[PDB]
RNA sequence: AAAGGAGGUAUUCAUGUU
RNA sequence: GCUUGAGUCUCGUAGAGGGGGGUAGAAUUCCAGGUGUAGCGGUGAAAUGCGUAGAGAUCUGGAGGAAUACCGGUGGCGAAGGCGGCCCCCUGGACGAAGACUGACGCUCAGGUGCGAAAGCGUGGGGAGCAAACAGGAUUAGAUACCCUGGUAGUCCACGCCGUAAACGAUGUCGACUUGGAGGUUGUGCCCUUGAGGCGUGGCUUCCGGAGCUAACGCGUUAAGUCGACCGCCUGGGGAGUACGGCCGCAAGGUUAAAACUCAAAUGAAUUGACGGGGGCCCGCACAAGCGGUGGAGCAUGUGGUUUAAUUCGAUGCAACGCGA
């Protein structure tokens, strides 16, 4: 805005595991306010990708997150006239909604039959360094080391 | 091949364009690097950090020679005019002399007509 | 502006201070607008009035410094 | 302020005195302006003129270049 | 080169060293 | 007759004042050569152009022309145009101090004479850079331009001609008087220069401002203030600084300078708005960050159009089009 810094909204925490960045996750998930579904679906995936990975749902999904959290991105400045498409540093509470939107996304474009396969495959592709969302990623660093040149705008 | 330690770093820094050249201490020039081998072109060969990669590109060609000591000329209005510098110290000689050679005249022959954009 | 590394001199510092001495030759600004020749009359002009400029704005600071702000 | 060559009731600005002359030019040979080094003007043109020519006889450098 | 901030309407402000 | 106006002399002061002649360094260009290799150049983005016969870059040497960074200043000088490295020769003007001298020798000036930026012309040189014309590449609907790469006259010198400029302070020359302040510059007197200081007295110069004046804007001891001498010029806008004639000019043209006709305004300053591809300050799902749509498909509904005997009428940028209904 122009004149407003509104104090952020009360989050509630996951039930299941008491999770601020699940509950966000859930939400990025849900759409349409089906929350209930959502939430199963969620749960579903990560109690697969606990069995599959790791010893823990939130150990895996924590690592998956991280394994695709960008580190840059780029934002189109507007100053001697002409736009200049520049790199720039993301910050840490946007790292995480950033990189949750990207595995969702993937996920859904997935051809796996159930949402909850899909998510979890998603998940262990972010794990393992091969999935739609840490190439997304890569992508999106290589166009900033591509726009690097203007690191000082 | 014949190693002789210390160059000579000119780097002519125009507007558009930025050329290092490194050069023995009387004047026998040893390798060059530009901007535009070193692939950007015109809004982007215009940009320090094309400088920087060139001075690079420079200082890997004359990794031959092996030298060590270098003394930097830097000669015109350019855009990076320092990025080639961090280039070298990065690229690791240790820079000796930071000379400036700008050509500036007494008054002397009339520059061309201001444009009208 | 002749720069020579001082003796145990960090290489930021003394590119820092080569910075600092082109500034004060202002060799950057010379050939700048050494770049396109300015008709004497334009010379003349952009000068004299941007020094009128200047002292007016000298002479608004030197008045209005004896009034109530609030 | 405090032009110092009135303070010894200076005549004339000497172009064989190279050190005074040393201390008003700055460190590229370009002259110092009267504005920054405070002397009057009248002296300020002595000065100029004795720096030329000095830079003439090769007493001083023209410019903190080449030569 | 641009932006932010400070001082000045800016200068004598020992030299030395640097 | 007189000495107050005017002028002369004595001693100094500052000055890009003028003419002539030398010289210095930086820089650009070109040439020769060494090193070295594939780009250079240019733009908003490109191409023309240049480079393997070796460019651009870098070092050395040489040639040539033009101009004088810094100092540099609402600083100085000159009647105006104008004058800017340093040195010498010739030369003009201004100002200060103290005196001495001449004794109205003064001011202005139609015709006349001279000087008079830049472009231009004639003759002969010179030619680095820049650059009308011109050539090419772009841009664009077009682009006989703005942009880019080249590039001739010219720009420079000598001698002649031209003789006009927003040649402007848009303010003719000279003289007298009328409250102030802050500066700059250049003299000069005195006070202990109590050390860079303090108090005077001149010349030139910038800004602010009082009375007063002015249509207002503003000017304001450098008047556009109060007066005195002489001279030039104006008489509505266009037609028109044009025609004819005269004079000058190698020419380009310059100077002097109308008329018919036509309109009822043309203008100056200032005021309130609106606007600006002027400036600053602030806000709104205005943008940005997101989510979900529309524009693709089928159907519902409104409008346009077309058709019809009638397809009743109205709404039709936003602010009409599931509107009156
Ligand atoms: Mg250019
Ligand atoms: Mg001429
Ligand atoms: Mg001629
Ligand atoms: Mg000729
Ligand atoms: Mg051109
Ligand atoms: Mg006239
Ligand atoms: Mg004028
Ligand atoms: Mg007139
Ligand atoms: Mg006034
Ligand atoms: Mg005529
Ligand atoms: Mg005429
Ligand atoms: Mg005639
Ligand atoms: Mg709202
Ligand atoms: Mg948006
Ligand atoms: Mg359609
Ligand atoms: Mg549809
Ligand atoms: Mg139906
Ligand atoms: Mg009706
Ligand atoms: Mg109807
Ligand atoms: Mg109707
Ligand atoms: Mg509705």
């Amino acid at each position: 805005p122009r004149r407003r810094v509104i104090g952020q909204r009360k989050i509630l925490p996951d039930p299941k595991f008491g999770s601020e960045l699940l509950a966000k996750f859930v939400n990025i998930l849900m759409v349409d306010g089906k929350k209930s579904t959502a939430e199963s679906i969620v749960y579903s995936a990560l109690e697969t990708l606990a069995q599959r990975s790791g010893k823990s749902e939130l150990e895996a999904f924590e690592v998956a997150l991280e394994n695709v959290r960008p580190t840059v991105e780029v934002k189109s400045r507007r100053v001697g006239g002409s736009t200049y498409q520049v790199p720039v540093e993301v910050r840490p509470v946007r790292r995480n909604a950033l990189a949750m939107r990207w595995i969702v996304e993937a996920a859904r474009k997935r051809g796996d039959k159930s949402m909850a396969l899909r998510l979890a495959n998603e998940l262990s592709d972010a794990a393992e360094n091969k999935g739609t969302a840490v190439k997304k990623r890569e992508d999106v660093h290589r166009m900033a080391e591509a726009n690097k040149a203007f690191a000082h705008y | 091949r014949k190693q002789v330690s210390d160059g000579v770093a000119h780097i002519h820094a125009s507007f558009n364009n930025t050329i290092v050249t490194i050069t023995d201490r009387q004047g026998n020039a040893l390798g060059w690097a530009t901007a535009g081998g070193s692939g950007f072109r015109g809004s982007r060969k215009s940009t320090p950090f094309a400088a920087q990669v060139a001075a690079e590109r420079c200082a890997d060609a004359v990794k031959e020679y092996g030298i060590k000591n270098l003394e930097v000329m830097v000669k015109g209005p350019g855009p990076g005019r320092e990025s080639t510098i961090r280039a070298l110290n990065a690229a690791g000689f240790r820079i000796t002399n930071i000379t400036d050679v700008t050509p500036i005249p007494h008054n002397g022959c009339r520059p061309p007509k201001k444009r009208r954009v | 502006p002749v720069i020579k590394v001082r003796e145990n001199e960090p290489f930021d510092v003394a590119l820092r201070r080569f910075k600092r001495s082109c500034e004060k030759a202002g060799v950057l600004a010379e050939v700048r607008r050494r770049e396109f020749y300015e008709k004497p009359t334009t010379e003349r002009k952009r000068a004299k009035a941007s020094a009128v400029k200047r002292h007016a704005k000298k002479l608004a600071r030197e008045n209005a410094r004896r009034t109530r702000l609030y | 302020k405090f032009c110092r060559f009135t303070a010894e009731g200076v005549q004339e600005i000497d172009y064989k005195d190279i050190a005074t002359l040393k201390n008003y030019i700055t460190e590229s040979g370009k002259i110092v302006p009267s504005r920054i080094t405070g002397t009057r003007a009248k002296y300020q043109r002595q000065l100029a003129r004795a720096i030329k020519r000095a830079r003439y006889l090769s007493l001083l450098p023209y410019t903190d270049r080449h030569q």
